[PDB]
């Protein structure tokens, strides 16, 4: 998995990679690994698949409420803290490693969260075994002040150097831009360079090629 | 270390480490062996040069190698025990890898053979 | 452990020795001898690890054999039991140990005696009137200490000896498929024909 | 402590047609979740109408196909330069594998070539060295994703005439060399969509009585 | 060596059109105390070869003894070792790849991973790896250690194939290299600012560089970065 | 893997399924468990594969060259012997075997030995040995009788394993069988256990339980 | 990381470097190791990133409410709730803490609370993996009641070797500044303290 | 020692044009020993289709489990679940037991009855979203189901070339693996009707 | 383990359980009986760890006594089957697991039809013709499939049980001192009055 | 222990404390690290005190017979001596040592040999556990070509910080000076260095 982070002088980037795996084993050729913890905060995770599921939707809920409560815009911060203090309550037995950005009344907001409960604020980030690739790029090419095309070709580019270069990613790029005048946009396959080519051959069986033994008709009614 | 060759050829193609070697078998005492329709009958002279011998503990010049197979001799008698002493192990050692009694013909092959090895090896004769 | 039990009467030494030879979960055999004849009035019955039972038992034998060719003479049953007990005791230190335990019933032509000596792994030799290996003796050995008399008869011998393996049969965990028995004599070593 | 193996997989494939054989690779080599090279070729031709590929922990892989080569030429010099025949070389990997039985080669190997007939032949062989003829066999990573494909493909296996219920089994064909590459270019665009460590390219070793002819062809980079 | 104590981090190298370069820090540290500045991790080796060694340093340093010795022994009775007969970058590879496996197979290991760079009598680049297992393999770029993380994904960006290597020029590579150090230097905690950098060029030959520092680095952002979370001064 | 072998009247049946398995994943369905000694001699596979094709080819020289030696064909016990000798060697080193070593010579009639790499070496009438072993036992413990028919004993074996094939999951794929005569062995075939299951249900009346 | 605290003449200052390593990867190259839990109170984090950031948010939270309630809390109150956390959480805690802060009563105090939870009040303290390299150097060159630049310079010189020499500190030197005046943040960057 | 490894089995699911596909080995196993031809990994839950591979407890548990939730669905929301939602349930019931799971691993099918889609998710044993319209598979020969699948599926299958494909796909893989087979079943789901097939395979 | 053998014929369950209990190196009994009455037509052998067998089984019994009574009804073998397993199912996530294998042998009066079940420690339950548990299976499921016939009667039955118990007695190195046998039929539960 | 060498402009210094301990306890508070392994060559010992005596009574053999036959060796020539018994028996030796010496052609030479048995050549080098305390402190205060006045300061001030903060070092401070003149030793006692 490699997701980054990036900021830009009107708001903040993330991407990822669509590739998830059990071993060295490929499960899902297209998985969508940003999430959605309010509108304008998105999330990227790598560990456990599960947890971080889970950890989105239980703040992304909790987030929610309070907002409901407070009549307020969700904070970036607040994201951030729930998912911490859950985090470090289980002492890293909860393998979620987040990269969490998004735009709220205060500005625009770029951290990174560890499983233990650990945080880090950053202008750029990644995680996730492509994460030194992509840092690597990110660390060539960042500059103060991108512009949103530049802020997008810069971690669409990072996520590459996972793709190709790391065998724990990737497939397509994700993106989710989050500017803050506007509206969320989130840009599913983004970028889709790894095409399977037509096979040499069609597979299609001639019918009746197997060996039966009943047929039944089943009960839904 | 000693590795002298003894046993080499002289230039009419003899060995005279191996003819001399016959030379003491005709010095010693007669041996003779007969075959029937179903024995074997092995006798031996003995020296009468000597007679205060005490007969029972004296060694006897044939020897069982297996309770099935003898051997008897003539020539040097120190060498002889030391050919005995190899085909009583042999014939031991075969009942143990094989789970049979040594032929009399792979005995035999087999006290030949170390004959043999004592005349193409360094430092013996 | 397999079943190894002797015992010397007046004028013989018994042999009693388990028939099955088990391999994990199946029994491979019922019908095993855990018996080597050391000359025709020795003879050596072994239990302990799979291979270096038999393995030593007929390296033994080959060594006595050797020994009685060599001298026309067959060593007597003491003689035999000490060769075999040093080469035990050598085992034990060394790179890979033979896991056996022996019995060795004779009957000494010379004294007119029989003697049975019992042997562990270790080089551990003592005479006895009666013996087993492993388990065997925590069975047996109430019964024997109970009934055994210097002056019993073959026929005694085998009827003490019949008690011990209905114990065995009765408390024993394991099927170990019935004994085979040998009767070491002054005219030698023969097998009782039938036992349960 | 040292650990003296590897993983650099790796998958290799072997088939035997009637009068022909091949053998192929993917030429990636990596370690852990890198790659170290994208073109580092696992079959080779040994001469004497024979290829053979050793994957697994490359290192020991190298050494073995050295090996093997030096025992060919050493064949040569000591029987008057006669053709080593592929059951011969069989063998003899069976003698240098199992020479290691105590400390073995980390892999799995695959020869190709033709019997003494000019039938194709394919032989396999664990790391120790026990050994088989087989008419096709794949090797490494990737081998569970393929052979079942290939016993579907090859050997028609559960497959029935349509229409009877299963009473006449599927008849078996030869395969032209072009039908056998189809379906080798196909195990593994498979292999790479979902085995990480398949990738790349893929390189295919033919042999048939005329000698031994290569073939390459992209594979995706992932 | 059962473990490893002195130690040298990543070498990296990539081939371009006419020759190859490589480079590394000079740096031995001990464990996190970095303790050694002064050390040349490259070797060269004629004039046409440049070896260049990770891993425990008391194992490079034998390796270093075993080179001096192949140069020398190569002259021995070889009226040609200036000429036709002096060593092949492909040579000494092959040499150490034997050592490092028959090591290995003997459970005691040259702790270390090597890349030989150099350019073949004949004007090809050679370029390949071998480590303490006795594992081998060429790319048009090659890294050990972080490297093999961080520089090669920069460097497969000039040569992503082996049709690239043609057109990738000297300043290009070069420039490449530099930056890759450079990214290295921002992010392993167990390397050094200062380096050196060698070159082998079918035409120019050897150029080999000392002392070369990181330069350009960009830190000025980290003046806006307060806190972990929620602090705001 | 199930490996069986027995003596009967007219010699011996000797009977292996095929199946080599590595985890849950089963690398062959076609593995000769029958290695041809030489002409006159079979052996069996299970442990270790390299063990014993490599031990037991090596066996074929030595008995080879035993009969160069003494002009005579190698008894079984002798050829047995050997094997169990060189295996108890390497006794502590990790070799893994437990293989039937069958023939039938003029001097001892049909005979069979139980070789493993624990030292073992025991004369039988009856052997399995394998994962399936349990269950091909059972099929000869009610079935085997000193005089079958040769046409019924190949039966036999090939119904005992079987039945290993079909509870066993470590074995199956095909069956081989072998029988062994005073003049040598003949191979009897190779049969598919998908194809043969389903002809001994319908033939037999058996495998009641499996829908067919 | 390398971290120290302090005391002079007008107050007291804070300093760090801002790597953050996994193993032999930086993980975060420009880490705010200075962290305020109230507005003339701020500490020093070292050992376990996870568990310091998470106490300074407990501590910060406690100081809050002490405020609210009974006005500014003293330098010592901050380093007793800090220690009340570390000492009574030891078994499962890996923070190794400076609290430093300024008062008009006391000017710039410095209480440092290394593993196990014991408090320690000095002049000056110091802490992290490039501590160890400073010992030395810091025993020398410290004086009391320095001025603010010469204590900038002191800070410097010992965070460069701290850097210097330990691979799991780099980076830039943050400072935060204490004083009646009020609160100022430093940096200084590579091109300044390596040629030093 | 591995729950996911002691009674084997496999599960595969495929999507066609308009239709979904579902199929399942049928052995219990104990390790070596096979224990039972009849233990179908496939439940329903009116128009969902759940299999269930990995510890056969766990999988029964399971089974009785969901069948109590979308019971109590149907009462209250007076109509039967669709496979969306019952996917997001399956996930979360799963998740309650994060820190002590059920060992399996599993795999919906169906037909959305609103919208006509067909539809297919799988998850780990402690319940990510796997989701995918081409194929899921799940259980002791999920590597070889990966191979044929990837092999043999192409999209948009009518109804009788599915079941042709998913039937391949299962067997030739249950032949590879030494914990699954000993039958077979495979269910084609189509908007209105479901059909249940039972294979011909070896037994061995 | 101990044996549990069952075998559903035409109109009754044949249940097959050995009698011996071994406390390590003794036999201490050679008469025990590894069932419990469930309910008139529905009885449960067990077999597995010491005490808790037992335990779970007269827990079991109580329960189903108690539905009895308060129903004043028979729950079917079905019933009764699942609910064992429910319990045992409880069991794995628990404390101390019960480690007990079973196998539930009931004549279903409303179906007239006799069903066996067989359910391990882990909750895994399966409908089945024949069963055992432990190594049981290995020994006599070749025999099983092979001469089984649905449409058996009780006589068949018993031979062909007596023939699995003969290939255990042969080829299973443990004396588990001969079986009990009951019968479970449309008129309850009976045991066979000797199976010599 | 604490050692160190110093080249300066006349030649070159080596100093060491004295303390020798196991666990806690000091086994001897007199000890000599400075030990001569030719008349101009010296070196420092760290690490086990058997392995480092054993090594440099071993080098001072090789070099009195390099002498015997070639003249006087190199400072090089030693440090290639001690190299090569640490190298090549480095999986069973713990030695850090630090060789120094001075000729004319070269003036003073400092090598340092640490674990594993690298070499390095230095203009000064220091070790044993009391370094790691003042690798700041000695980078700020060498300079080249210092006096021998300066120097035995620098090392004085050293080794008075290493001793001060390490527990396994203290003691005398040792020196001992190596130029064209001779070979002069110094001491230095706690009532001195300690008060620096
Ligand atoms: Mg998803
Ligand atoms: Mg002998
Ligand atoms: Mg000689
Ligand atoms: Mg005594
Ligand atoms: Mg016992
Ligand atoms: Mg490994
Ligand atoms: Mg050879
Ligand atoms: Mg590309
Ligand atoms: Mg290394
Ligand atoms: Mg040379
Ligand atoms: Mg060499
Ligand atoms: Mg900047
Ligand atoms: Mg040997
Ligand atoms: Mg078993
Ligand atoms: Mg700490
Ligand atoms: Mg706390
Ligand atoms: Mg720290
Ligand atoms: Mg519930
Ligand atoms: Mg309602
Ligand atoms: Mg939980
Ligand atoms: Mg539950
Ligand atoms: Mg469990
Ligand atoms: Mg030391
Ligand atoms: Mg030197
Ligand atoms: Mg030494
Ligand atoms: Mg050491």
């Amino acid at each position: 998995t490699t997701i980054v982070g990036v900021k830009f002088n009107n708001g903040v980037v993330i991407a990822a990679d669509t590739r998830s795996t059990q071993g060295p084993i490929v499960a899902d050729k297209n998985c969508a690994k940003l999430h959605r913890i309010s509108p304008k905060i998105w999330c990227a995770g790598a560990g456990t698949a599960a947890d971080t599921e889970a950890v989105t939707q239980l703040i992304g809920s909790n987030i929610e409420l309070h907002s409901l409560y407070t009549s307020r815009e969700p904070r970036v911060v607040s994201a951030l803290q729930m998912l911490k203090q859950h985090l470090f309550k289980y002492q890293g037995h909860i393998g979620a490693y987040l990269i969490v950005a998004g735009v709220d009344p205060t500005g625009s907001h770029l951290f990174s969260i560890h499983a233990h409960g650990s945080t880090d604020v950053g202008y750029y980030l990644s995680l996730g075994s492509g994460s030194l690739a992509a840092m690597a790029v990110l660390e060539s090419h960042w500059k103060q002040d991108l512009t949103k095309e530049e802020a997008i070709k810069l971690a669409s580019d990072a996520i590459q150097a996972g793709i190709w270069n790391d065998l724990g990613s990737g497939s397509n790029v994700d993106v989710c831009v989050m500017e803050i005048g506007k509206d969320a946009e989130y840009l599913r396959n983004y970028l889709t360079p790894n095409v399977r080519e037509e096979k040499q051959k069609s597979y299609k069986f001639p019918r009746g090629t197997t060996a039966v033994l009943k047929e039944s008709i089943v009960n839904i009614c | 270390g000693y590795d002298r060759a003894l046993s080499i050829f002289s230039p009419d193609g003899h060995i005279f480490q191996v003819e001399y070697a016959l030379e003491a078998v005709k010095r010693g005492t007669c041996a003779v062996g007969v075959k029937g329709k179903n024995c074997v009958v092995l006798g031996c002279e003995r020296r009468s040069t000597l007679k205060l011998q005490d007969t029972r503990i004296t060694p006897s010049k044939v020897s069982k190698i297996d309770s099935h197979v003898v051997l008897s001799f003539s020539g040097l008698n120190a060498d002889s025990r030391i050919l005995i002493e190899k085909a009583r192990v042999e014939a031991q050692s075969h009942r143990l890898t094989l789970e049979d009694p040594v032929t009399v013909e792979y005995l035999t092959r087999y006290v030949a053979g170390v004959q043999q090895r004592y005349t193409q090896s360094g430092g013996v004769r | 452990m397999d079943i190894i039990l002797g015992i010397r009467v007046q004028d013989s030494v018994i042999l009693a020795s388990s028939k099955a030879v088990t391999r994990g979960i199946s029994v491979l055999k019922d019908s095993d001898d855990k018996t080597r004849q050391l000359s025709p009035h020795t003879l050596m019955s072994f239990a302990g690890e799979a291979g270096d039972t038999v393995q030593f038992a007929e390296y033994i034998q080959a060594n006595i054999q050797l020994y009685s060719i060599r001298e026309d003479y067959e060593l007597s049953p003491q003689a035999v039991s000490s060769f075999v007990r040093q080469e035990l005791a050598k085992s034990i230190r060394s790179r890979r140990p033979y896991q056996v335990n022996v019995l060795i019933g004779g009957y000494d032509k010379k004294k007119n005696k029989p003697e049975l000596y019992q042997i562990d792994y270790l080089g551990t030799k003592v005479e006895l009137p009666y013996g087993a290996h492993g388990y065997s003796g925590f069975y047996t050995f109430s019964l024997l200490d109970h009934h055994y008399r210097p002056d019993m008869t073959t026929e005694e011998g085998l009827d003490l000896l019949k008690l011990c393996v209905q114990e065995l049969e009765k408390r024993m965990p394991m099927d170990f498929k019935g004994v085979i028995v040998k009767i070491v004599d002054k005219d030698g070593i023969r097998q009782v024909d039938d036992f349960q | 402590q040292f650990n003296p193996y590897g993983d650099n997989g790796g998958t290799i494939l072997g088939i035997a047609g009637e009068d022909f054989a091949v053998l192929a690779g993917d030429t990636r080599n990596i370690t852990d979740y890198s790659i170290n090279s994208r073109y580092e070729p696992k079959v080779f031709d040994c001469g004497d109408n024979i290829v053979m590929s050793a994957n697994g922990f490359a290192a020991d892989g190298d050494a073995l196909v050295k090996r093997f080569k030096n025992s060919v030429k050493w064949y040569h010099f000591d029987h008057n330069d006669k053709k080593l025949s592929i059951n011969s070389a069989a063998r003899n990997i069976q003698h240098l594998l199992y020479g290691k039985r105590f400390f073995p080669y980390y892999v799995h190997t695959i020869i190709a070539g033709l019997d003494e007939d000019g039938k194709g032949a394919v032989y396999s062989f664990d790391p120790v060295g026990s050994y088989e003829r087989e008419q096709c066999r794949a090797g490494g990573a990737a081998a569970s994703l393929i052979m079942p494909f290939l016993d579907n493909q090859v050997n028609f296996k559960n497959q029935y005439e349509p229409g009877t219920n299963g009473k006449v089994k599927k008849p078996l064909k030869y395969l032209s060399v072009e039908e056998v590459i189809k379906l080798v270019r196909d195990s593994f665009t498979s292999a790479t969509e979902r085995h990480i460590q398949v990738g790349d390219g893929l390189e295919i070793l033919i042999v048939t009585k005329d000698g031994v002819r290569k073939e390459f062809y992209e594979l995706k980079r992932d | 060596t059962q473990q490893p104590i002195v130690t040298g981090t990543s070498v990296i190298s990539m081939k371009y059109d006419n020759g190859v370069i490589i480079a590394a820090d000079n740096l031995g540290s001990y464990g996190s105390l970095l303790r050694f500045n002064g050390v040349e991790r490259l070797i060269p080796v004629g004039d046409n070869t440049v070896v260049g060694i990770s891993g425990d340093i008391s194992d490079m340093q034998h390796i270093e003894r075993l080179l001096k010795d192949l140069v020398t022994e190569n002259a021995y009775d070889n009226p040609l070792a200036d000429a036709e007969e002096a060593l092949e970058p492909s040579y000494i590879f092959e040499y150490l790849a034997t050592v490092m496996y028959q090591r290995r197979s003997k459970m005691n290991p040259l702790w270390n991973a090597i890349i030989v760079a150099g350019v073949q009598s004949n004007g090809d680049q050679f370029l390949r790896y071998v480590n303490l297992l006795g594992v081998t393999y060429s790319s048009p770029t090659l890294a050990t250690g972080f490297g093999a993380h961080m520089a090669n994904p920069l460097l497969r960006k000039v040569v992503d194939r082996e049709s690239d290597i043609p057109k990738t020029t000297v300043q290009v590579a070069e420039e490449a290299i530099v930056n890759a150090m450079r990214v290295l230097y921002y992010r392993d905690a167990r390397s050094s600012r200062n380096f050196s950098l060698a070159i082998i060029d079918k035409n120019t030959g050897l150029t080999f560089k000392k002392n070369l520092q990181v330069e350009n680095m960009k830190w000025d952002f980290a003046k806006d970065i307060k806190g972990y979370g929620t602090q705001k001064i | 893997t199930t490996t069986l072998a027995f003596r009967f009247q007219g010699g011996i049946i000797v009977a292996v399924d095929s199946r080599a398995t590595a985890g849950n994943w089963v690398a062959s369905q076609t593995v000769k468990k029958v290695i041809e000694i030489n002409p006159f001699l079979l052996g069996t596979m299970a442990g270790g594969a390299a063990d014993c094709q490599f031990w037991e080819t090596w066996l074929g020289s030595q008995c080879r060259l035993h009969e160069l030696r003494e002009k005579e064909r190698i008894s079984v016990a002798a050829a047995s012997k050997i094997l169990s000798n060189l295996v108890y060697q390497y006794k502590g080193a990790g070799l893994s075997m437990g293989t039937m070593i069958c023939g039938y010579t003029r001097k001892e009639g049909p005979t069979i030995y139980y070789v493993d790499s624990d030292g073992t070496r025991l004369k039988g009438d009856i052997f399995c040995v394998g994962s399936g072993q349990t269950f091909a036992y059972g099929v000869l413990d009610s079935n085997y009788k000193w005089d079958l028919s040769v046409e019924d004993a190949l039966y036999l074996g090939k119904r005992s394993i079987l039945a290993a094939a079909h509870r066993d999951a470590y074995s199956g794929g095909s069956v081989n069988l072998y029988h062994v005569t005073e003049d040598g062995w003949i191979y009897h075939g190779n049969h598919d256990v998908g194809e043969l299951f389903w002809k001994v249900k319908e033939e037999e009346g058996s495998f009641n339980n499996v829908i067919g | 990381t390398s971290i120290m605290a302090v005391t002079f003449k007008d107050g007291v200052i804070l300093g760090a470097d801002s790597r953050t390593t996994t193993g032999a990867y930086i993980a975060n190259r420009v880490t705010d190791k200075l962290t305020r839990v109230h507005d003339k109170i701020w500490c020093c984090r070292s050992g376990s990133a996870a568990d310091t950031q998470a106490i300074a948010d407990i501590v910060q939270y406690h100081l809050e409410l002490y405020t609210s309630q009974y006005g500014t809390p003293s330098t010592e109150t901050a380093a007793s709730v800090f220690k009340e956390l570390c000492y009574e959480n030891k078994d499962n805690l890996t923070a190794g803490i400076i609290v430093a802060g300024y008062d008009d009563k006391n000017k710039g105090e410095v209480y440092t609370i290394p593993l196990g939870g014991s408090v320690h009040k000095l002049p000056y303290a110091i802490a992290g993996s490039g501590s160890t390299f400073i010992y030395g150097y810091c025993d020398k060159n410290f004086r009391e009641n320095m001025s603010k630049e010469e204590t900038v310079d002191f800070i410097k010189h010992s965070l460069s070797q701290a850097i210097k020499w330990d691979g799991s500190s780099g980076g830039v030197i943050r400072m935060v500044v204490l004083t009646a005046a009020g609160v100022e943040r430093l940096i200084f960057y590579p091109d300044e303290y390596e040629q030093l | 020692s591995d729950p996911s490894s002691i009674n084997g089995g496999i599960v595969v699911a495929m999507t066609g044009k308009d239709c979904v596909a579902i199929a399942c080995d049928l052995r219990l196993g104990s390790q070596s020993l096979g224990v039972s031809n009849k233990f179908e990994k496939i439940f329903h839950y009116g128009h969902v289709f759940l299999g269930i591979t990995g510890l056969a407890t766990d999988v029964t548990t399971l089974n009785e489990m969901f069948r109590y939730k979308t019971n109590l669905y149907k009462l209250k929301e007076e109509r039967a679940i669709e496979p969306e939602t019952f996917t997001q349930l399956v996930s979360s019931s799963l998740y309650e037991r994060r820190f002590g799971p059920y060992f399996v691993g599993p795999v919906v099918a169906g037909i959305n009855s609103k919208s006509g889609k067909p539809f297919i998710a799988g998850f780990d044993l402690i319940g990510c979203i796997d989701e995918a319209k081409d194929f899921i598979v799940s259980g002791t020969a999920s590597d070889q189901l990966f191979g044929m699948c990837e092999s043999l599926y192409e999209p948009n299958l009518e109804p009788e070339d599915l079941f042709e494909t998913i039937s391949q796909a299962l067997l030739n893989a249950a032949d590879r693996d030494a914990l699954s087979g000993w039958g077979a079943v495979v269910y084609i789901i189509k908007k209105d009707e479901v059909v249940k097939r039972y294979l011909k395979m070896r037994q061995d």
